[PDB]
RNA sequence: CGGGAACCCAGGUGGAGGCCUGUAGCGAUGCUGACGUGCAAAUCGCUCGUAUGAUUUGGGUAUCGGAGCGAAAGACUCA
RNA sequence: UACACGAGUUGUUCGGAAACUGAGCACAACGUUAUAUCGUUUUGUUAGGAAAGUGAAGGUGUGGGCCAUAACUGAAAAGGGGCAACAGAGAACCUGGGUUAUAUUCCAAAAAGAAAUUGCAUGUGG
RNA sequence: GAUGCAUCCAAGUGGUGUAUAUCGCAAACUGAUUUCUGCCCAGUGCUCUGAAUGUCAACGUGACGAGAUUCACCGACGCGC
RNA sequence: ACUUCUCGCGUUGUUCGGGGGCUCAAGAUUGAAAAAUGCAGCUCUCGUACUGUUUGUUGUGAGUUCUAUUAAAGCAAAAACCUGGGG
RNA sequence: AUUACCAAUCUUUGAACGCAAACGGCGCAUGGGAGAAGCUUGUCAUCCCCGUGCAUGCCAUAUUCUCAGUGUCGA
């Protein structure tokens, strides 16, 4: 029928209990969690705050949907389109090869810094996490300095699959055709909501200081000794 | 005594071949410059210690 | 001149512990799980003679907690601790002549060996031969308890290092005069290499601060001071209170 | 959630693809010759080896010195058709590798010394 | 154990000991012996110290140059 | 014991290694250093991810499975290797005898014999 | 009393006593028993102490000059006592 | 069990004292090896044959025997191997 | 044929690099080639040769060759 242990203490050997938590764990495993808990508890600048308040889940697809289909051509697209500017014009008399990218975001890093500074960029998607995060902490801030509405999105990872590329620092997403600009000039607003409107507020922002579940319930069963 | 080497072997046996004199048809020749050996070793005198 | 004997002797070489005839560091077992939330029963089965040590070390083995093995500890033998004795080490443990029951919940005017002063270096004061220290204060609102080193010295630890329970082996060994410089010889042997101890005033004026001389006598006041440079630093060293009381 | 019932991280057991057997690193021709006649290299005609072929049945062979008891009796065989029972062998104080050799007691060693003109 | 209300008188047993004599071993006191162009760039003879021990010894192994190592003679570290 | 010439050292079992650990050493890693040839290093290494020993489904001759090798996966399993003892550990052979010089080494078939022993095999015993 | 003491190292999460834990380690002196071990803390040493005892180090503070600089001051632990 | 007893040359064992058994390691023994060996004398003449193929006693010793005594000295470690529990 | 010159052969080592090392020692792969007992005249058992590969570090790289992470995010 059964038989029973009891995993109590000293009474039996225990089944393979997952440790998983207590286990020591190679160097950049832990590492790259007490680097994530570390930026949580320090006083984080009212300045590299600003990438941990990105849009929500609400228009970041939509945000998405946009740099997706307005993501440029992928090699092949391009090695066959500027193809048919000779094989057109080859056959065309002369003088007539005009020809240029159909319609994308621009989606570089020293391109999306010109379509700001032109402001021509219509409005600007930023990435939330750049390795050298100061490769792109300026970005949000020479956006109001121009009045282009910029958007700090939750993932670069996610602004690589909509383009194309691994990773993305920012996209900018200039002049649409108006087959979508209605989708956009509410991403605009619904953006500006969270950004430029919060401009006063951003700047004078300071982060963490967030203590642990640990370290800080404690600090709540002495305030329950009050 | 009994343990050498076969390498240490190899490098004793090596010495007991070079210990051998000058053959005479070496002296007849046109203009060498041999008489004598002059490297041979003798077990007492010089030791090798190899 | 030369370096000297005591500063040519941080350098290891000869003057290093044995320890070939020597058990493993005798020690209290670890400080894990099991340790904490109740107890662990475990057996006395051989107790053995670390070549170089007055206190006889018991080998008391309890059972791996987690694999099936049965884990063997060597730790130093309270006083009356004998082969086979069911020793418990925990928090919930007895306070039987052997236990290991945390410092902070022993009673207080207790008798304790082998106690810790950190909190899991597995036993570190009260560990010589007949050595131990009394509990004296607890301070439960601190979490550490004062205990009495066998030295007058009393100091406080916290409330949650372990500590065995009595004396350690082997008391009273230091009241049998030795009678012989042959008895000496073979009590070295086992410990480190310092003996004999040739005196620094029979030593030359390169050697030892104090050799020299026509007459076997220390030139200079014998009390170094504290911050004297190693090589010098030989005699009384900031000795604050001098000769014969 | 993986379940890790360790104290330590050991490296996962990942694939292990075999390495390409490189072709060669070398052109240079080999045989079936030259794998027996650098083994026994010449006999030994000595008061001892010709006492040792007639009251025995071995023989004496020089063989080169990084040799082996089990390669002399198959370049017996190989190059004198006969068998071999009893290889012993000794590194003369000479650096060379000398080879007593009995011929199974049904090779006469004496038609053998004739054969190979000893 | 014998023999007589305390624990002495003796009889053995046993075989301890940095105990004694002494061989080897290890030392080197005396002869201020013999050698001193040696046998010998420190040896020889006799005497002598010790000889269960803090002993002697082999191999391995550690520590070396303004340093090592020393029961300490500034001894020893390939004459 | 010189000179010359010629010879002379034979092993499953003896010694050594393959194959133990000791005092100890120190490759790696890691650290340090202008610099290393430095230091740590089994009473178990390393900010530290340090390994086929096994078990398996599937693949394969063939009347779709009888049966069988094999591939390539990958089952838990902490504590990297590695030296260091011809006196420690370990170690399967004993007599008899016929070299100018070797023999527990050589002896050939009435092995001069007699054993032990390791590897792989066929097969009688269940 | 171990975040110790003594000590090594060119430096290092290095090393030694320490596989140790004051019946221990390190450092001196005298030299078995027995017998005593006197007086002197001025000195020079160790040692604490520093409130006030007297004084100092860059640093820090001030004022000066256009500025290099000047004049200070904090007299601070230490060092005196 | 009224203090008895069993001890060893000896410092101790019982709280076990005899009758049989079970093993244990020394060790003997018969038998194989093994007598055609070997030592060797021989009658005769490497041939040639056969006739003898002997154990008991002592003493000293090396190991076995009993993991006393100096011990603030307690008198190495490991592989391989072995057995068992789970299997 | 000798001499002179200008494709090979090029042992054991050594930076030495499979591991070691007063070992002409020891492996792991990987072929092929001897030798044989069994066995079906040949075929690969351990045994034994020959050859290649196997050191660490670093760089590049792999048609989507495998993975780790309470790093990031999302379905
Ligand atoms: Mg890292
Ligand atoms: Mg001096
Ligand atoms: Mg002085
Ligand atoms: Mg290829
Ligand atoms: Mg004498
Ligand atoms: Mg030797
Ligand atoms: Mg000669
Ligand atoms: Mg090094
Ligand atoms: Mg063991
Ligand atoms: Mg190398
Ligand atoms: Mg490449
Ligand atoms: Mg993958
Ligand atoms: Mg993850």
């Amino acid at each position: 029928a059964a038989r029973p242990k009891n995993f109590g203490i000293g009474q039996d050997v225990p089944y393979a209990r997952d440790l998983s938590r207590f286990m020591r764990w190679p160097t950049f495993v832990t590492m790259q969690r007490k680097k994530r808990v570390l930026q949580r508890r320090l006083k984080v600048p009212p300045a590299l705050n600003q990438f941990t308040k990105v849009l929500d889940r609400a228009s970041r697809n939509e945000a998405l949907k946009l740099i997706k289909k307005y993501a440029p051509e992928t090699r092949k697209a391009r090695r066959e389109r500027l193809h048919k500017a000779a094989e057109e014009k080859k056959k065309d008399p002369k003088k007539t090869v005009s020809t240029r990218a159909p319609l994308a975001v621009v989606t570089g890093l020293q391109e999306v810094t010109r379509a700001i500074e032109k402001k021509q960029a219509r409005m600007v998607v930023i990435a939330n996490n750049v390795d050298p995060v100061e490769l792109v902490l300026w970005m949000p801030n020479l956006c109001r300095a121009n009045k282009i509405p910029y958007a700090i999105v939750k993932d670069m990872a996610r602004l690589g699959d909509a383009i194309g590329r691994k990773t993305a620092t920012c996209v900018a997403i200039t002049d649409v055709n108006a087959e979508d600009e209605a989708t956009l000039k509410n991403l605009i607003r619904s953006v500006n909501a969270r950004f430029l409107s919060r401009s006063d507020v951003i700047r004078r922002q300071w982060g963490g200081l967030q203590l642990s579940l640990r370290s800080r319930a404690e600090l709540r069963k002495k305030h329950a000794r009050n | 005594g009994r343990f050498k080497p076969l390498a240490v072997k190899k490098k004793y046996a090596k010495k007991m071949n070079q210990n051998k004199p000058v053959p005479y048809w070496i002296r007849l020749r046109t203009g060498n410059r041999i008489k004598w050996n002059e490297k041979r070793r003798h077990w007492r005198r010089t030791k090798l210690n190899y | 001149g030369k370096t000297v004997l005591s500063c040519r002797k941080g350098n290891g070489s000869v003057y290093q512990v044995h320890g070939h005839k020597r058990l493993g560091p005798a020690k209290l077992r670890i400080l894990d799980y099991a340790e904490r939330h109740g107890y662990m029963r475990g057996v006395v089965k051989s107790i053995e003679h670390e070549a170089g040590r007055g206190a006889a070390l018991a080998r008391v083995e309890f059972r791996h907690p987690y694999k099936f093995r049965r884990v063997k500890e060597l730790m130093v033998a309270p006083e009356g601790m004998f082969t086979g004795q069911s020793v418990f080490c925990g928090q919930k443990a007895p306070l039987a002549i052997g236990n290991v029951l945390p410092l902070g919940q022993i009673t207080e005017g207790c008798i304790v060996c082998n106690v810790e002063a950190k909190p899991g270096d597995r036993g570190t004061l009260a560990r010589a031969s007949g050595d131990y220290c009394i509990i004296i204060s607890h301070n439960h609102e601190t979490g550490r308890t004062r205990l009495k080193l066998p030295s007058g010295q009393k100091k406080s630890v916290p409330s949650t290092s372990r500590a065995m329970i009595g004396i350690i082996s082997g008391g009273g060994r230091i009241e049998k005069p030795v009678l012989k410089a042959g008895n000496s010889f073979y009590r070295f042997r086992g410990k480190r290499n310092c003996w004999p101890k040739v005196r620094g005033v029979a030593r030359n004026p390169v050697e030892h601060p104090h050799g020299g001389g026509n007459h076997q006598h220390i030139g200079h006041p014998s009390t170094v001071s504290r911050h004297s440079p190693p090589g010098q630093k030989v005699g009384l060293i900031a000795a604050r209170r001098t000769g014969r009381i | 959630r993986k379940s890790y019932t360790r104290p330590q991280f050991r490296r996962p057991h990942t694939y292990r693809k075999p390495a390409m057997a490189k072709p060669s690193n070398r052109v240079t021709v080999e045989s079936k010759d030259i794998a027996a006649f650098s083994v026994i290299r010449y006999p030994l005609t000595t008061d001892k080896a010709m006492k040792k072929i007639e009251e025995n049945n071995t023989l004496t062979f020089i063989v080169d010195s990084r040799a082996n008891k089990t390669e002399i009796k198959k370049a017996m065989r190989k190059l004198y058709q006969v068998k071999a029972v009893k290889v012993n062998t000794l590194i003369r104080p000479d650096g060379l590798k000398k080879a007593y050799i009995r011929l199974s007691a049904a090779h006469d060693a004496l038609d053998t010394a004739n054969k190979i003109g000893l």
